[PDB]
């Protein structure tokens, strides 16, 4: 059993509730946590 | 839209930072010059 | 007495069915082979009929007097006495006219005597029998691909007895005879040339040795996984594609990257079987006259 | 991607348990439950060659090593490169090997052929861990075996490869070659054998499987059926390594020394025990 | 003649030979198609030749491989994603449309020939070959299912000449109408076979041979392909069929 | 359901709702935002 | 029109640069010149 | 359930753990220098 | 049986009765076990 | 058919000629004339 | 359902639709800048 | 029939200007006479 | 009839002059009495 | 029956008494001393 | 009309013209008594 | 009877003759005294 045309599945409405929730804040919870976690690792070592 | 969000969505980003950090921390590893504790060897 | 029907493998014995009429011979072919029916619930249980004339009674025969030409140099030392025969069964010895002797034949019985008489009635047991899978390969109007793999097997005898040891002067570059002779041989042309490793002809003669379990390691294996589909019969498989070549045409692209056909697995089975002895006759026809040192050959091209 | 035919092959399960969580059809290959396992151990070990560059002092693939571990530091470990990075690669490359072998499983449950083929890969591991698992294991440590290269290990099976004297003398190993010449006897035929069917002289009819009792009883005299070369090509090439590996469980735990020093257990018997005769005398 | 000479026709002549070699093994399947019947998205780095000469073994007249690959035989599958890449799914019973693990494709109504003047395939009550006479022999013996349950008496054996071995156990139902079944997929161990591959209940959806006699090979595609149709189903998901799939050795 | 001829897939609008929504993710942040990420580089450390 | 990124472009296209970029970061750090953080502490 | 439960965080979390303490034993525990407990005979 | 939303599965709320015992509590056990570890192999013995 | 379209220019032919880059790029990055990139302090 | 005989694609006029965009002017840019990014090169560093 | 034209000219023969090219090129810089191209260091 | 005529006797015609050439050409470039190639000084 | 009348007694009776004396002459022939063949010339 | 005629004048027709005479030409080619080509200064 | 005639002989007269021949051909030029084509000179 399937359905017709865009998009599935799915799902409308999951446009915002399903590839954002963790897909863009995925880009969230490793990239701004990338933010604070990189200020103490580019100067270990680099500049022994 | 298709794709997988109960299911390859939180098995994407969990076997593949480890198969893009973990795998990239051997690569620092091998330094012993560096390493972040063989510098008392060097 | 009767013939059993075990518990589903299975088998029915074949009665008096000798093959195909058009080319070959079938008088010559007198009595089929009284049948071993050795529980043949695996594989066939079958023997004769066969090509018989003198195509034939001259490799058995040359075969023979080799045959015959070295085992009485492992008689002749024993002391005429047949316990101490078995006792050196190997550790008797044989070879041809001293390195300071060589192309002459004028070698007497007594020192470098039955070589040049076994490697002569060898030159009639293998260059008849090489026409025999070329020959009987056109008994019916087959081709000759069968040949093809044996015209590029007798090249690494063309140059251990033939080629080599022939145009330099000497017949102790020649292989010694018989069952533990010619290993103070394959260890004797190793310490000499300076280890053949880094001679890649050798070497990579080996590199069409150690893939022939890696081709035939699986073909036995899965041509026995797709039989429960009826891909055994390899000759309507190939144009008509069968239901064991949609068993076996996905695997090995899932698997390790690249199929192949019902025609084109016996294509890279015969291109790792034509150059085992092609890459190392090409590596025994170079290990000689050009630099006598593998070694000394493994400094000046494989790093420049 | 898929074949022509590959249309209807294509359906979920296979796997152990969980799920279709891994088996993912990533290209022409095959990224079952154990996919993103080889993936992980293939992007893992490839540098596990690169380790031992900056530290030996080669770079280049002629001449890197990861040594095996010191033949005297008990059971624990070794070094760094001389042994450590070699007990890396231990459990990336076995843990590689059989991320695939019972992912062939998973292409095997999946349809229903017979389980024959993750079978056969199972004797490259039954010589290859007759190296790692089983030699070096007991007598000490793990120094009883070889750096993982392309040439350290060959000046290795050259040089140090005389250490039981002459290894023809060998008698699990002479018949761990005597099925390793006859690997390439049935091979040089069964590859003409099918394509002198279709492709005969010129324009001739393809043959049919009666002239297989009338080329190959016309050959040696032996015809043990179509499918009795696929038994008896498996007979080749698997067994090239379990009795190599009995020259290798029984060659230097057990015999250390020469193994020339075997061939004199022949001439040692009451018949001709007193007596020499041939070569010897 | 040289130290370094006979290698630079080696790695030219010798590397312009996996070029020439895996298009001989990428005929059969190719040209790709996708998942439907249409154009694919590519072929490969060895591109695909057109075909040569196969002359045909019983004067079947003319056919040229790669050849069948387009969409004749029918396909239906209900589509679960539409992306290329994850698999399909069955619109009814996975055994009924013949999609997934029971694979076949349609052929030509042919049975296949050998060579004296007749199929390759036959029973041992039409070609007479080896009898019953002299002490107690075991023909005609009952039969277990994947269910671990009775299904059916074999009693007949179909024989062979140029392999001398036997290739099905022709299954007949108290109905009278035959079932096929193949070889390589059974094991007896002592007075009643046990079978592992398909249930009691489940032999009929195998269709029956219209001639007891003829072997065609549009027909030797599911007889033995079916049995794989419950290899990779059979059978979810809890209680006695777990005890009979998992662990086991042979 | 299933299918017929070129081009499905395809086809539209799962490639334009779909297909044109996940490609660019990797024609621009990858494009146009590398020569960004070239600002750190053009001159660290060819120059000398 | 045909070609696949739901499938492709979530875990098959984004490492497809993974092949190019994290190979050659190998290549520009291993240098003893350009190093860019290896040589710094002589 | 977002991620598997009885299946992904029982036993393959205890071979994620368990898949990172190990191999790198084999460079503490080993290493040419530290040991501290294999060098205290010679 | 399966829903709908997100997580669903989920599967709200066993999204925060089975993912809270283990998933947080065998992690934070697993920073209570393994933070400790280091302040007996930080020092000792590194410095040689 | 032969050859297509929608598959080689994203994952093959952006190795092909990168391929065909490190075959040129790994001969005249070492002769005894040229370099550019370390013959360029000293 | 499928395709016809050689070629089919084709076809006329299908072979200047999927043949003609990335391969055409996919590589005419690539020749271009074969030349562009090769003119600044002509001249340094064949010269000392 | 037999043999092809449309993947012996457009993907063979095409390659025959690659494979023909480039072996002799570096056969005759390997003998030292002609080189006709390094004119920097002189 | 015989053997292939329409596949046998054009394109491997090609190695009848690209085989026997180069290796009656490879036992020829190197002797140092023909060379040919090499002659420049004078 | 039971005993070959015809079948052993012709054709087998051949090879018994061959076999009893082939590798039993290979014994005691051209012994040091004895020989017998060697023997009536010096 | 046991064996061939039409095989033999095309495919085997090379083993009598070419290979005795290719694997014959090398040695009379060399011995130091003919040359024409190894002339040159003669 | 049990054999054919007339097709074999136009190989047993193609390769049978120097089958005989080739061998027989290879011991008198190896004698330096003889050799007839390399000492009808001075
Ligand atoms: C180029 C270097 C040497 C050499 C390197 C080696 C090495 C290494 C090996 C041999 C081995 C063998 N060589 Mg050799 N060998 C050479 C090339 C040849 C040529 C040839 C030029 O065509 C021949 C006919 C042989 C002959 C043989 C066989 C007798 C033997 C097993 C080969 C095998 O696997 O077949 C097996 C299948 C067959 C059908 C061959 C039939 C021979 C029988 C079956 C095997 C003989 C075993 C034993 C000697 C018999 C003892 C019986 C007693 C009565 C108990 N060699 C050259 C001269 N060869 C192997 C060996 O074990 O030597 C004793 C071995 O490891
Ligand atoms: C001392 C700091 C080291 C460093 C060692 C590491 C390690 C180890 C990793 C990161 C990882 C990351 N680093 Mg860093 N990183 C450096 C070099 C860089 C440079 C650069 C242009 O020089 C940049 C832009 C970054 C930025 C990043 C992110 C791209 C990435 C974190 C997750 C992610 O993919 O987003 N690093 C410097 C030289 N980087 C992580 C990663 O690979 O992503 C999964 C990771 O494991
Ligand atoms: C220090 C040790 C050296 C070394 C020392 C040597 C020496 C010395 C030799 C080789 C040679 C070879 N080495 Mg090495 N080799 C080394 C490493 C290896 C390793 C490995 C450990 O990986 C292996 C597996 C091998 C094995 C090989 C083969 C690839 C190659 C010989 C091919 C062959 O025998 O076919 C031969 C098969 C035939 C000629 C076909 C037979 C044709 C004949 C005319 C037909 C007669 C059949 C007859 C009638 C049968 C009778 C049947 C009866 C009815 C029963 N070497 C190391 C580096 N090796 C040999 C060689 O030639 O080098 C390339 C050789 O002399
Ligand atoms: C004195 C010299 C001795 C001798 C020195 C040695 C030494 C030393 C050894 C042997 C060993 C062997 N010798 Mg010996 N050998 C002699 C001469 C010979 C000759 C010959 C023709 O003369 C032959 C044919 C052989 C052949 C043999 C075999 C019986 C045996 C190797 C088994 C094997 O390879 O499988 C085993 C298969 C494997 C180990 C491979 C495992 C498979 C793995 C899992 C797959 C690897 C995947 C890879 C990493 C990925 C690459 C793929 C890419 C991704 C595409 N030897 C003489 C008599 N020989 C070896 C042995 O017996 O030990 C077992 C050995 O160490
Ligand atoms: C003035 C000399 C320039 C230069 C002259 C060229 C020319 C000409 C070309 C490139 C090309 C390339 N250069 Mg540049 N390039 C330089 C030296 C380098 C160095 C280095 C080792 O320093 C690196 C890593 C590169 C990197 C690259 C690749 C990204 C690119 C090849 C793509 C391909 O697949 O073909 N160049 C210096 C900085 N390079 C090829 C390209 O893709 O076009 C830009 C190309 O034609
Ligand atoms: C330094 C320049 C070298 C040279 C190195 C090359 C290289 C490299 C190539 C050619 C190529 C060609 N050369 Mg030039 N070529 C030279 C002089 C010759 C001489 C001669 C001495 O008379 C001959 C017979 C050839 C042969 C040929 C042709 C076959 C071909 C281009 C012409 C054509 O299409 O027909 N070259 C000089 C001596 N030649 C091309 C080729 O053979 O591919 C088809 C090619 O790639
Ligand atoms: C008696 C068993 C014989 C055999 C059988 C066999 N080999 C097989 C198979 C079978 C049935 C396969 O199905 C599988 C295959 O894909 O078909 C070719 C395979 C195979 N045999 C291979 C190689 C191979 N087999 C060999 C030998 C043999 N194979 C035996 C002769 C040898 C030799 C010459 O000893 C080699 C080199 C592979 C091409 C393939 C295995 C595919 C596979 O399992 O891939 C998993 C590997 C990874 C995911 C990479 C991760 C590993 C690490 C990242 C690095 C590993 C470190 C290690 C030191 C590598 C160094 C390699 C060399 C430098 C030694
Ligand atoms: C591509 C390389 C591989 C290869 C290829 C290859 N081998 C081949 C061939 C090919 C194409 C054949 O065509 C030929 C063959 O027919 O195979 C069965 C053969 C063959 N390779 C064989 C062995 C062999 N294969 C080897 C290996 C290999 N061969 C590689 C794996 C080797 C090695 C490693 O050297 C050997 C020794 C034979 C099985 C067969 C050669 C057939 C042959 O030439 O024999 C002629 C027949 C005789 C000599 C009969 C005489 C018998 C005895 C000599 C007399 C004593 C017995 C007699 C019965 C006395 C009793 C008296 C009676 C009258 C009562
Ligand atoms: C179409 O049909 C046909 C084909 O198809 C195309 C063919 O290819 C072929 C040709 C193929 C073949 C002829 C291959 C056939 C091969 C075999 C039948 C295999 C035979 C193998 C042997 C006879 C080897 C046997 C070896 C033995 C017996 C060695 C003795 C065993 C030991 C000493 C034990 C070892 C254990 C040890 C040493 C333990 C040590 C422990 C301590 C020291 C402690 C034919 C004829 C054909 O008709
Ligand atoms: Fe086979």
């Amino acid at each position: 059993a399937d359905k017709s045309d865009l998009g599935y599945t799915g799902l409308t409405d999951e446009q915002a509730q399903e590839l954002h929730s963790v897909y863009m804040s995925g880009l969230w919870l490793f990239s701004a946590v990338a933010i604070v976690a990189h200020l103490a690792v580019y100067i270990w070592r680099p500049w022994f | 839209w298709m794709i997988f969000d109960p299911r390859r969505v939180f098995v994407a980003q969990g076997v593949f930072l480890f198969l893009l950090a973990v795998m990239i921390h051997l690569i620092l590893l091998s330094t012993p010059s560096y390493n972040w504790l063989e510098i008392s060897a060097a | 007495a009767e013939y059993q029907n075990i518990f589903s493998q299975v088998q029915v014995r074949g009665p008096a069915d000798l093959g195909m009429t058009e080319d070959v011979n079938l008088a010559n072919r007198s009595g089929v082979g009284p049948f071993s029916t050795l529980l043949g619930w695996f594989g066939n249980a079958q023997l004769g009929p066969i090509y018989l004339g003198s195509l034939g009674v001259l490799s058995l025969f040359s075969g023979l007097m080799w045959f015959f030409t070295i085992g009485i140099w492992f008689w002749y030392q024993a002391g005429w006495n047949p316990a101490v025969f078995l006792r050196d069964l190997f550790f008797f010895s044989l070879e041809p006219p001293a390195p300071e002797y060589g192309l002459s034949f004028a070698a007497p019985l007594k020192e470098g005597g039955l070589w040049l008489i076994a490697s002569f009635f060898m030159f009639v047991a293998v260059w008849s029998w090489w026409g025999r899978t070329y020959l009987r390969a056109q008994a019916l109007g087959m081709g000759k691909h069968t040949a093809w793999a044996f015209l590029s097997a007798i090249w690494l005898w063309m140059v251990l007895g033939f080629i080599r040891p022939i145009l330099m002067g000497s017949w102790s570059e020649a292989v010694p005879y018989g069952i533990f002779s010619h290993l103070d041989w394959t260890n004797n042309f190793s310490l000499v040339h300076g280890n053949l490793f880094y001679n890649p002809f050798h070497g990579l003669s080996i590199a069409f040795l150690y893939g022939s379990a890696l081709l035939f390691a699986m073909h036995g294996a899965t041509i026995l996984a797709v039989s429960r589909f009826g891909g055994e019969r390899e000759l309507e498989q190939i144009a008509d594609r069968g239901t064991a070549a949609e068993r076996a045409a996905l695997f090995w692209r899932w698997t390790m990257g690249f199929n192949a056909t019902m025609e084109g697995i016996h294509r890279w089975a015969i291109w790792m079987a034509v150059l085992v002895t092609l890459t190392g006759g090409i590596g025994i026809l170079l290990s000689g006259t050009v630099v006598d040192n593998w070694y000394v050959w493994g400094q000046n091209h494989g790093m420049a | 991607a898929l074949l022509s035919f590959e249309r209807k092959y294509r359906v979920p399960g296979g796997t152990l348990v969980g799920g279709n969580l891994f088996d993912f059809w990533v290209g022409p290959f095959y990224v079952g439950f154990f996919g993103v396992a080889t993936f992980f151990f293939a992007a893992l070990g490839i540098i596990l060659i690169a380790w031992s560059a900056v530290l030996q002092g080669t770079w280049n693939p002629q001449l890197i090593s990861v040594y095996p571990p010191a033949l005297e530091y008990g059971l624990g470990g070794a070094p760094l490169a001389k042994g450590g990075l070699w007990q890396i690669i231990t459990i990336c490359a076995t843990g590689a090997f059989v991320s695939w072998a019972l992912r062939e499983v998973e292409i095997c449950r999946k349809l229903g052929i017979g389980y024959h083929i993750p079978f056969a890969f199972a004797f490259a591991i039954l010589a290859y861990l007759t190296l790692v698992l089983f030699r070096p294991v007991m007598m000490g440590a793990w120094g009883y075996a070889f750096p993982y290269g392309i040439w350290t290990h060959l000046d290795w099976v050259s040089n140090t490869g005389y250490t039981y004297g002459n290894f023809h003398y060998n008698p699990a190993h002479m018949i761990a070659i005597s099925f390793f010449f006859t690997n390439a006897l049935a091979l040089a035929l069964h590859g003409a054998l099918v394509l002198s069917a279709a492709n005969p002289e010129k324009g001739k009819e393809m043959r049919t499987p009666d002239h297989e009792d009338t080329f190959f009883r016309d050959l040696v005299g032996y015809s043990i059926g179509t499918l009795g070369i696929h038994r008896l090509g498996l007979l080749l090439s698997l067994s090239a390594v379990f009795f190599s590996a009995l020259c290798m469980i029984i060659t230097g735990t057990i015999w250390f020394d020469q193994w020339v020093d075997w061939w004199q257990w022949w001439v040692k018997l009451p018949w001709w025990a007193n007596i020499p005769g041939g070569i010897n005398g | 003649d040289l130290a370094s000479l006979a290698i630079y026709s080696f790695w030219i002549f010798l590397a312009g030979l996996i070029y020439y070699l895996q298009t001989e093994n990428m005929r059969e399947g190719y040209p790709l198609e996708n998942e439907d019947g249409t154009p694919a998205a590519n072929q490969g780095p060895f591109p695909l030749p057109k075909p040569k000469t196969f002359i045909l073994p019983h004067g079947r007249g003319t056919l040229t491989v790669p050849g069948p690959e387009s969409e004749d035989r029918p396909i239906a599958l209900a589509r679960t994603a539409v992306s290329e890449g994850f698999p399909h799914a069955p619109t009814g019973d996975p055994m009924k449309d013949g999609v997934g693990p029971a694979s076949w494709v349609a052929r030509r109504d042919l049975p296949e020939l050998d060579g004296h003047g007749h199929n390759k395939i036959k029973p041992m009550k039409a070609a007479a070959g080896f009898h019953v006479s002299a002490g107690k022999n075991p023909i005609g013996l009952p039969v277990r299912g994947c269910d671990l349950e009775i299904a059916g008496k074999v009693v007949d054996i179909w024989v062979d000449i140029p392999e001398q071995m036997a290739r099905f156990l022709e299954v007949e139902l108290k109905d009278g109408s035959t079932r096929l079944l193949p070889m390589q997929m059974v094991k007896v161990q002592s007075n009643r076979v046990h079978v592992n591959a398909l249930s009691s209940d489940l032999f009929a959806g195998i269709p029956t041979i219209k001639s007891p006699t003829e072997v065609t090979l549009l027909e030797e595609d599911k007889i033995c392909g079916y049995v794989a149709g419950g290899l990779m189903y059979a059978a979810p998901k809890r209680k006695s069929v777990v005890a009979a799939m998992l662990a086991e050795y042979a």
